[PDB]
């Protein structure tokens, strides 16, 4: 199952990007009672904050990510987006090496690398979101894009298996 | 706001206490494996077995071996 | 009571390794 | 690795040693408030308490730690201070023992003596730590000397590690 398994990886990788690099773009992340500049439902993301409603309605603001080492170090992380713009860096990355793993059969350690960097994009996702939620904390609700990043997650996990295993088995193969 | 602050979890118990359960934890570890090695009548509990099996033993997570002499045992047993 | 236990299996260690001795 | 192991343990002997016996002459246990004679800030280790602030700054007296039978003892033991004065006795043997095995290549145990010397030096040393937190309990912070003690610790259940191994490794090689 060779041909699927890369049919897997290569539309995998690409869905993983997509829907990571439109998540950390579009401003749904979250649905909640602020102002865009009286309080009104709004609906921010990682950057912008946004009126869903009332005569100012469609007008954005720029989030102030600022206004205790702790504190200050969570507002630096979550006001630069570090951790969600490394995932779709180490997303990009995946994709590469997968689309080079056709174009150059000769080593084996591309795919390999793929699927790393695939389950490190993961990872990085994962401190993405602790971090955003954490930051929030210091009535709502999660938009569309939040959604779009933790399939992103599931996503990018799975096809760094997949490419695990196809290295297993070309190994395992060519060895034996 | 009192912010929960990222290592809270930590505070049921005293700083002295988590330092001195590294400590217990190591002791024991090298303890497990004294008594386990130089007995010649036998020489699987070297050093890092004996590590992972007092952290799962911790953890409550149980174990893919238990001590099987009477020193050992007790080792085990007080942990 | 920990390194109490220790302690007593250490020295009971020792006491079996002389009896297998001799 | 015979002669690095070698050179691991008698390194490693006579840190433990050193840091143990400077630990236990120090005076940077403990940083309080209290009177070397109002209080100031002071600094204590196992027997004088010395004011580093102040009129009397430099100024040290011996602790008075007899100022319920269970703390009686509690405060005869922290008093003696036998925990970590058995932890530098007991390490000063390992050190004879380690230097020793060099010479009587004949008799295996001497190494493996000093393993348990050092096993056992490590023991006391928790002894002593958890005595004298208890007592002295019965704010706060502390020192360099206490740090001292702990890494003493540390050092020491390696040197026996590797002591044991190196007893191990001789009645293996033997056999073969
Ligand atoms: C064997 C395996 C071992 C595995 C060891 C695990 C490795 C250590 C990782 C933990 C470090 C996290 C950290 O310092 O958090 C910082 C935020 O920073 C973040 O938001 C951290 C995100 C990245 C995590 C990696 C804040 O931490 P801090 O500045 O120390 O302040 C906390 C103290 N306080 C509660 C008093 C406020
Ligand atoms: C702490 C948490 C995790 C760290 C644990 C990682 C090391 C695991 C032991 C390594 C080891 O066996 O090395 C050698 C000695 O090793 C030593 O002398 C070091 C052990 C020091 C004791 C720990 C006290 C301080 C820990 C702070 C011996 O090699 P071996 O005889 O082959 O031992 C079995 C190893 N095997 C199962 C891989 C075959
Ligand atoms: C299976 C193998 C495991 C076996 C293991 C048994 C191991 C023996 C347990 C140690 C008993 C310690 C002891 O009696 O504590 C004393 C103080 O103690 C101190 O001040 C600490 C002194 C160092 C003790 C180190 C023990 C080695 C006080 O104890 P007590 O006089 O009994 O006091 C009455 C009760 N009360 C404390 C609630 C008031
Ligand atoms: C085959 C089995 C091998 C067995 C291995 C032996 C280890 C036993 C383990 C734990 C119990 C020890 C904890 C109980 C300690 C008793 C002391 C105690 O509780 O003292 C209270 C004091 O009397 C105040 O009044
Ligand atoms: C048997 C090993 C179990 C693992 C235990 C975790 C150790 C936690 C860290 C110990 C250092 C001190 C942490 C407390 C610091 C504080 O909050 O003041």
């Amino acid at each position: 199952d060779r041909g699927i398994q890369m049919l897997i990886t290569t539309v995998g990788a690409f869905a993983a990007f997509s829907l990571m690099t439109i998540a950390v773009g579009t401003d749904y992340w979250l649905y909640s009672r602020g102002v865009c500049r009286e309080e009104v439902m709004t609906h921010s993301g990682l950057w912008r904050t946004c009126c869903l409603e009332g005569a100012f309605r469609g007008v954005c603001k720029k989030i102030d990510h600022f206004p205790d080492t702790a504190e200050y170090l969570l507002r630096a992380v979550r006001a630069s987006s570090v951790f969600p713009i490394l995932s779709v860096t180490l997303l990009f990355f995946g994709g590469l090496c997968v689309a080079a793993s056709e174009f150059h059969r000769s080593r084996h350690s591309v795919i390999l690398s793929a699927g790393i960097f695939f389950v490190s994009a993961g990872l990085s996702n994962i401190i993405g979101i602790i971090v955003y939620i954490s930051a929030n904390a210091g009535s709502y609700s999660y938009g569309w894009s939040f959604y779009f990043g933790a399939f992103s997650f599931i996503i990018a996990e799975i096809v760094g298996v997949v490419a695990v295993h196809i290295y297993i088995e070309k190994h395992q193969q060519l060895r034996a | 706001k009192s912010k929960p602050g990222v290592f809270s979890f930590l505070d049921p118990l005293a700083y002295e206490i988590w330092m001195c359960i590294v400590f217990a934890y190591i002791g024991v570890s090298v303890v497990l494996f004294l008594v386990s090695r130089f007995s010649p009548y036998e020489w699987e509990f070297g050093i890092f077995n004996s590590l992972w099996f007092s952290l799962g033993a911790f953890m409550q997570q149980g174990c893919d071996i238990s001590p099987r002499s009477l020193s050992g045992r007790i080792v085990g047993g007080v942990w | 009571i920990l390194i109490g236990g220790l302690g007593l299996a250490m020295l009971v260690a020792l006491i079996e390794f002389c009896y297998k001795s001799r």
